[PDB]
């Protein structure tokens, strides 16, 4: 009888579940791009010279 | 005899709504820790990382100060 | 303190009261002498406890067998109100001819022990729907006790017809009337089915010999359960309305299903371990509640717990978020955190944990909807109505009472799914 | 001089109170006679040498009551702060604040009306309230609002403990605890708040308890309030001031909802294991794992920040790790205060309960901090608020005992009206 | 100020750094109780004045880690520094370097992070990783990758065990191995190899005991260890540095895989009746029978060599016999390295460990060389590694844990690029 309605929920709910399995795809890639102190040091450098 | 076909038919249904549920969890769990992840991602991903070590104002007073010297 | 008056009615309450009265002397240490070996008894000179319970019936038969058997000298000599004649299945019986003239030793009787009390915060009916005399008669007690005292809570743990077979021919008419009676004045219905208290003491428990003394054991020992959290202390107690509060968010739909644990084989009991998960598992799995009607076919308005033994505050909270977190839209998510939870600090007679969850939720419109169907049926045709027409009574009132139950129900239903 | 008024109103705030008191009777060496074998702030004269607390244990439900009045700790308490109720506001806020509140108000006001006269110098109240339920709820907020009635000059500091983020002991938590922030607002002059989940984090994984309990978070609000008051109790090498304190975390008056931290929380197992330096103690001190309430650091960004050291605290160590702390990048603070931070040297080291999963360091420090993330707390209140009030839930609870309809909007605007100035506040220029 | 690192990861490492640290606490005078009755490089401070060693016991499979936490040596260890997986790597590098890694990676770098914090002058990490298994290899590899893009400028030697010359105690060897070496090319800037083969034969016909067993083992390779970073722990004649042994045992970042050697390796009974002179160790110095890998020492041209001389050595003896191995043609080294010799005086004989058939002497040596001989080894393990590629032997194994087959032809090539550098730079011209 009433069944479609919770089978298209189904549907609905396993496609955007690897939607954002697509998403967690982008953002470990995004990750792994981003993976790839010295001012007062030459103010250091400054000092000798004044 | 319409009364045991309806039986399965709503055992057949009991069988889809647990599933239902199992997989709502499942993508809630997974949107959180998503969402938990973009979210460090916009935060290590830092608003002076393409000059890794620029400093300007201190890479002026380096030229000014040569200048000086 | 925050006192209980347990007022009886039909065969069925008198046995349950019976039984109960027997669990609670044996939890607070009390013979069935009356001794210690006050929110629930009165003092008595001679260092006796008398319980404030009153037994009223239009039939002695079963005010002598619950008098006969053990724990009788709890119940002192004048709270039986005895009826001579008896209803006979007829809630016209039960409710007009003899009710307008046993309301009022009952209210001399009420007045009573209500005037015992320096504080009584609640009531406390059990009765049936089906009996004439049970039905009518309790029901008319409720309207009696709603109309002089507004202010406390009312309570009635409320057998409803079975859905198998009906106990007496006229199980409809008689429970249509009293949920018509029941809705506006009754505050807390703890609907009880003999068939799932049946099904609940032969699944997981192997009793093959059962006895109603024993199903009256089992609904007593969760009838204590619900309210141990009282008298008792607690790192997070609670009472009669912050339960009610936290039960009805609408005045209408408080009609709740019980569930008392642990309950298990006792050749297995051994086998098994005994942990708060477990309790989890055992009472949110649907087979463990005392209704004919598993409210996972429905929806959960909002649910209950009540504690008791001494373990950690980290339980309940990951407890009812870990339920919540599953069987999600088995609740209704349009109330937020719609699991309560208490705690109380003592644990059963003999055993570690005890557990009891009350629910209001949708799922006991559908019993209410099967007993509105076999009244209409044996309503248009007639069946079985000289002996509620010719004793004061006109269908005009059977019509509203079942219209009435419709208009609960459809509430419920829409409840069930109303979001925003 | 320096005399603290504590109300321990609710079930919970009472509970919290015990523990409270069973560890300053240990710390200042009370034994629970009564008896002891400064404590200037806690503890009065009785005419035959001995102390009973400057105190009010109050709670409609007598439950917890009884308990401590036939307890162990009976013969501290003074029988005419111990008043019970025998009924309970039924979760919801008007039975509290406008039925049930109002035979009870004048009873506690006449006991804190003589206290406040019994002690001389009194310098700051203290609301011990879990909203979440009816008592705690409205009687404490009618309870602060008569306070500053008719007090009014004294800092009033609230640890009130909000509805929990998802975890509930009750489910109308959102309606009436959204009612009580507005009298939380005027008269909590400031409000160290309060929530479950990161405490249970921090008994679970930080002392390796595995079942962290309600007596044991009372213990260890009550060790971080022993380092609170320990400036005023025992003296110092530089002693803060109480006053300071608002002057100095209060930039407005519309931003005086705090939060806390605690450093270390360590079991003896790894405090004999670790060093535990000045330095070191001062990173988990704003590790945003350690933080004590519901927020997040990176929300907010910090206004205003006071540190309590206590023990053997050496000022340049903290003077470094200040600095250290202001220099990495994870750490900021609101632009319109370029210095934020206000510290406290204290010579006592934190005392010792017996049977506590609480460990014995050298250095102890306790963050309490006025910053902009609390807002958090405050809208997520709101979420709950507004999904049981966009469907007419248990408001008959609420209208049937003195209430009308239109305080749950009032209130829920009130609270986003905080929302909007700790956003508007902390911006740039 | 010098402060080492020492990684254990894998079955290998982890048996292999229980007996560094039984050792290293018997020769520093610590018991194993945590007590002691310089140490400054391994040696921590916990503010009660005792020591926790700078290490990380890491590994999937969690039985010997059980084995040292509820062993004898409980009280060294911090319990920071041991955590467990329930699960292994299968032996194949897939499952340790992409499905079980990633989740113990971060915890590992939060550890070695804090423990970087923890000491101030960090020289070097140790990572000690058996490539046979799974974890060894992948979980290795991704751990020196993590510790070269954190850390980056500090130097990294590895003492990686490959699989053995022909026996094996697994089959995947050649696959999970070749793909560990490409990380192990960048990341472990130097790489003292390790094989079985040799240590077997040593401790078979030089100990004279009959059956040599894996603690024996891991005692021996902890003795050689401590001839190794004795120059640092204890005062010497002329201390050497361990940044020169990169700048004089590296003439190419291309040529960085390193063998050693130590003398003597003698029983008590034979060293009552040899005289064991200061010239006459330094010839079973260099016997090619004395070697401690596979690898030949008339294989390869000798480009760099490094002598650790500890006990009661004058530098004369040392001086001359560097003259006579470079007069004797039995050696020869390459051309354009007309000195490729690197001496090290210690003034600290080599401690002794209860229980050891290893015997006490007044002087012993080490010997560490990059040589072009590693190639044998190299295409030694290509060759199981083409026997097993050639024919889809558990490439399923591999591929459905998040790996792609490009990988093992890469790696292999890869190593073939080692192969072919090895023996381009150590030609005439
Ligand atoms: N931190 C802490 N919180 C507590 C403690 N005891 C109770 N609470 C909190 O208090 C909340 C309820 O507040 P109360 O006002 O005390 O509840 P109540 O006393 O039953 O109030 P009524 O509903 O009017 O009877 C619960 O949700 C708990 O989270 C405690 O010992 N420590
Ligand atoms: N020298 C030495 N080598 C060892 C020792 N223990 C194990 N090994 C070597 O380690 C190799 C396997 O490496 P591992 O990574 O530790 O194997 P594993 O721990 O089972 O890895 P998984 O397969 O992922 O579970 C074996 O072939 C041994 O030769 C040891 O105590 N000393
Ligand atoms: N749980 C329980 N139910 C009972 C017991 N005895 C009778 N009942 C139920 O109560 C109903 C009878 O109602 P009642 O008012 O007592 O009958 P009446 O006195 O003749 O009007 C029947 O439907 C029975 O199913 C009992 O001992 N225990
Ligand atoms: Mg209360
Ligand atoms: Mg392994």
């Amino acid at each position: 009888e009433l069944k479609q309605k919770i089978e298209v929920e189904r549907r609905q709910q396993m496609e955007i579940e690897k939607h954002v399995v697509d998403f967690q795809k982008k953002i470990i890639e995004k990750r792994s791009n981003i993976g790839g102190k010295q001012i007062k040091i030459l103010e250091n450098r400054l000092d000798k010279a004044n | 005899q319409g009364s045991l076909v309806s039986w399965s038919g709503d055992i057949k249904d009991e069988n889809y709504w647990r599933r239902k549920f199992d997989e709502a969890r499942h993508a809630t769990k997974n949107k959180k820790s998503q969402l938990l992840q973009l979210q460090d991602k916009l935060n290590e991903v830092s608003d002076a990382k393409f000059g890794a070590v620029e400093e300007s104002p201190l890479m002026r007073q380096i030229r000014i100060l040569e200048n000086r010297l | 303190m925050r006192e209980i008056v347990h007022i009886q009615g039909g065969q069925c309450g008198n046995q349950i009261g019976a039984k109960f009265w027997e669990v609670i002397s044996d939890e607070h240490g009390i013979d069935p002498t009356g001794t210690y070996h006050n929110v629930y008894y009165n003092e008595a000179t001679g260092g006796r406890y008398v319980p404030r319970a009153i037994l009223m019936d239009l039939e002695p038969g079963t005010m002598d067998s619950v008098r006969a058997g053990p724990f009788g000298q709890l119940f002192r000599p004048d709270n039986f109100v005895f009826g001579q004649t008896g209803a006979g299945n007829n809630w016209a019986k039960g409710h007009y001819t003899e009710g307008a003239e046993l309301i009022d030793s009952v209210l001399d009787v009420v007045r009573k022990e209500a005037e015992g009390c320096d504080c009584l915060q609640g009531f406390q009916i059990t009765h049936s729907l089906g009996g004439g005399t049970g039905s009518g008669m309790g029901t008319l007690l409720i309207s009696k006790v709603r109309e002089e005292y507004p202010d406390r809570i009312m309570e009635t743990f409320s057998v409803v017809p079975s859905p198998k077979v009906s106990d007496t021919v006229v199980e409809p008419y008689n429970a249509t009337l009293s949920v018509h009676q029941l809705v506006e004045n009754a505050d807390e219905c703890m609907v009880i089915d003999n068939e799932a208290l049946y099904d609940i003491c032969f699944r997981t428990l192997k009793l093959t010999t059962p006895t109603y003394g024993d199903l009256n054991h089992l609904v007593s020992a969760a009838m204590s359960g619900v309210t141990c959290c009282l008298r008792f202390p607690g790192q997070l107690n609670s009472d009669l309305r912050k339960l009610a509060v936290n039960l009805i968010p609408f005045p209408r739909l408080h009609f709740f299903m019980i569930g008392f644990a642990p309950l298990t084989s006792r050749g297995s009991q051994q086998y098994r371990a005994l942990t708060v998960p477990e309790l989890t598992q055992q009472m949110f799995d649907a087979k463990n509640m005392m209704c004919a009607a598993d409210p996972r076919h429905g929806r959960y308005l909002t649910a209950s717990a009540l504690f008791r033994g001494r373990m950690s505050t980290k339980e309940v909270d990951e407890q009812m978020l870990n339920v919540q977190n599953k069987n999600s839209s088995y609740f209704v998510e349009w109330i937020p955190n719609n699991i309560k939870s208490s705690i109380c600090d003592i644990p059963p007679k003999g055993l570690k944990m005890a557990v009891t969850f009350v629910g209001n939720s949708t799922a006991i419109q559908e019993m209410f909807k099967r007993v509105a169907e076999q009244f209409t049926a044996m309503f248009r045709r007639k069946a079985f109505l000289h002996w509620y027409t010719g004793e004061g009574m006109d269908e005009m009132e059977f019509t509203e009472a079942e219209s009435n139950m419709n208009d609960l129900v459809s509430e419920y239903q829409q409840y069930q799914d109303a979001t925003a | 001089m320096r005399e603290v008024i504590s109300i321990h109103v609710g079930q919970g705030g009472i509970q919290v109170g015990n523990a409270c008191w069973e560890l300053f009777c240990l710390e200042h060496g009370i034994q629970p006679d009564g008896q002891m074998p400064a404590f200037n702030t806690f503890f009065s004269e009785t005419g035959a040498g001995k102390h009973v607390p400057r105190a009010v244990f109050l709670d409609l439900e007598p439950t917890v009551i009884d308990e401590v009045r036939t307890g162990t700790y009976r013969q501290l308490f003074h029988p005419e702060q111990l008043i019970s109720g025998k009924e309970d506001a039924a979760n919801n806020f008007a039975r509290g604040h406008y039925t049930i509140g109002k035979e009870i108000v004048d009873l506690c006001l006449d006991r804190i009306r003589k206290l406040a006269d019994n002690c001389t110098g009194l310098q700051g109240f203290l609301v011990f309230n879990s909203v979440g339920g009816g008592t705690g709820s409205g009687l404490g907020s009618l309870l602060l609002e008569r306070l500053s009635v008719d007090y009014g000059k004294k800092s009033k500091l609230g640890f009130t403990i909000y509805p929990s983020p998802q975890v509930s002991t009750a489910v109308v938590e959102p309606y009436n605890s959204i009612l009580s922030t507005h009298s939380l607002l005027e008269h909590t002059d400031v409000a160290v708040m309060l929530d479950n989940e990161a405490i249970y984090d921090i008994c679970r994984r930080n002392l390796d308890i595995e079942r962290p309990t309600y007596t044991n978070l009372n213990r260890l609000i009550a060790q971080v309030i022993s380092s609170l008051t320990a400036s005023l109790r025992f003296d110092g090498a530089l002693n803060v001031d109480i006053t300071e304190f608002q002057t100095n975390l209060v930039p407005y008056p519309r931003i005086h909802f705090m939060l806390s931290s605690y450093a270390p929380i360590i079991s003896a197992e790894k405090a004999y294991h670790e060093q535990l330096s000045v330095a070191e103690i001062t990173n988990s001190a704003f590790e945003p794992a350690n933080m004590m309430a519901k927020c997040d650091p990176r929300h907010g960004k910090y206004m205003a920040c006071s540190m309590m050291y206590r023990g053997d605290v050496v000022p340049k160590d903290v003077n470094a790790s200040i600095a250290t702390i202001k220099t990495k990048r994870t750490i900021q603070f609101v632009d319109w205060c370029p210095t934020g931070f206000k510290v406290g040297i204290n010579y006592q080291p934190p005392t010792v309960v017996p049977g506590g999963d609480l460990a014995k360091v050298m250095r102890a420090v306790c963050m309490i901090s006025n910053s902009t993330a609390i807002a958090e707390v405050f809208s997520r209140l709101d979420h709950k608020f507004d999904l049981m009030y966009a469907k007419r839930a248990f408001v008959h609870w609420y209208v049937g005992e003195g209430m009308e309809e239109g305080e749950f909007s009032e209130a829920r605007e009130d609270l986003a009206a905080l929302e909007k100035d700790y956003e508007e506040v902390g911006i740039e220029t």
